[PDB]
């Protein structure tokens, strides 16, 4: 399955993360997670405990070869659609316009699912450039486009 | 790995000016010379001491195999300024004590305990803040 | 049901997190890169100075090299 040019892409990125906590051929098992992000796919947390990922720094370390097999149990994961975005913020739509409020928002993303800090709230929302309107509304649709298409 | 052109034009230039006979060999006259030109003059048996530590009569070549590895993987002020600069996004020009022992210690090819206190015993630290600007002159100078 | 409803509400909320997660780490890549060549430079520099700062070839080196 795993095409060459994907194995290339993982051992560079194994490389940066083994370089990030000390050197040494072995990437903490807390950071499986966030190898994979920076390979392209979006793993629920749920997701990255399942294959191995561990819930602080310095229970683990894996060498490229166990990692592999975390990174291929991963790339399956259940991905969201727009579509079933759509229909989740709809459920909090008051008037179905396709407007929620800004503290509506922040309640989905820090308040359910797999909370999300204030910090990673607040720098989404920035660097995704949603705005409020006087009343404090946000489109989100809008919100949900951008954070799909990605930072570039 | 290396070393770039840059540092062998720099190397050439410095054995250059150290050769003030123009001979294409530096001596114990040569030193002498050029030590004196730049304040004190160490005596003649650190000279001839640090002469000794060439195989054969100082050519450049040899001047190059006493540097070489040495200054192999060094980069220029500017460089390394820039280096510290990407951890530094507000271009305050200093860096939280914490963070680049955090940085030095725990990531990359981490520093030991040893290297930790030569690092800092003599480094320019302030209200918790690493002036890494002139950390930077330190490590190029004296 | 009521109780899948719930479920799947919540998962789809996880997985948008998900992608917000993702957009997060791979909008920090580029710099993390950047970054891992600036401390490779600091810790190697570093490391030079501390073996040549009492060698007195390099103290005459770094008088001179201003001069050029
Ligand atoms: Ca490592
Ligand atoms: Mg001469």
């Amino acid at each position: 399955k795993l095409s060459q040019d994907e194995i290339d892409d993982l051992k560079e990125v194994f490389e940066l993360f083994d370089f990030w906590d000390g050197r040494d051929g072995a990437v903490d098992a807390f950071k499986i997670g966030d190898v994979c992000r920076c390979l392209g796919i979006n793993p629920r947390n749920e997701d990255v405990f399942a294959v191995g990922g561990t819930h602080k720094m310095g229970e683990k370390s894996l060498p490229f070869e166990e990692f592999l097999p975390a990174y291929e149990g991963l790339m399956d994961c259940e991905q969201g659609t727009y579509a079933d975005y759509m229909e989740a913020f709809k459920t909090f739509d008051r008037e179905g316009q396709g407007f929620i409020s800004g503290a509506e928002l922040r309640h989905v993303l820090s308040g359910l699912g797999e909370r999300l800090s204030d910090e990673e709230v607040d720098e989404i929302i920035n660097l995704t450039d949603l705005q409020e309107d006087l009343e404090g509304n946000v489109k989100y649709e809008e919100f949900v486009k951008k954070v799909m298409t990605g930072p570039y | 790995a290396r070393l770039p052109q840059k540092l062998m034009q720099e190397m050439k230039e410095a054995f250059t000016m150290i050769d003030q006979n123009r001979d294409g060999f530096i001596d114990i006259n040569d030193l002498k010379e050029m030590f004196s030109s730049l304040g004190r003059t160490p005596d003649d048996k650190e000279l001839t001491a640090m002469l000794k530590e060439a195989p054969g009569p100082l050519n450049f070549t040899m001047f190059l195999s006493i540097f070489s590895d040495k200054l192999s993987g060094t980069d220029s002020e500017e460089t390394i300024r820039n280096a510290f600069g990407m951890f530094d996004e507000l271009d305050t020009k200093k860096l939280n004590i914490e963070y680049i022992k955090d940085l030095l210690e725990n990531m990359g090819d981490n520093f030991n305990k040893d290297e930790m206190r030569m690092t800092f015993k003599e480094a320019p630290v302030e209200g918790g803040k690493f002036d890494y600007v002139r950390f930077v002159a330190m490590i190029k100078g004296s | 049901l009521e109780e899948m409803r719930d479920e799947r509400l919540s998962k789809i909320i996880s997985m948008f997190q998900a992608h917000i997660r993702g957009y997060l780490i791979r909008k920090a890549y580029k710099k993390l890169q950047d970054q891992r060549i600036g401390l490779s430079v600091i810790q190697r520099n570093i490391r030079k100075w501390l073996v040549l700062r009492n060698w007195q070839w390099w103290k005459l080196y770094a008088k001179v090299k201003p001069l050029l």
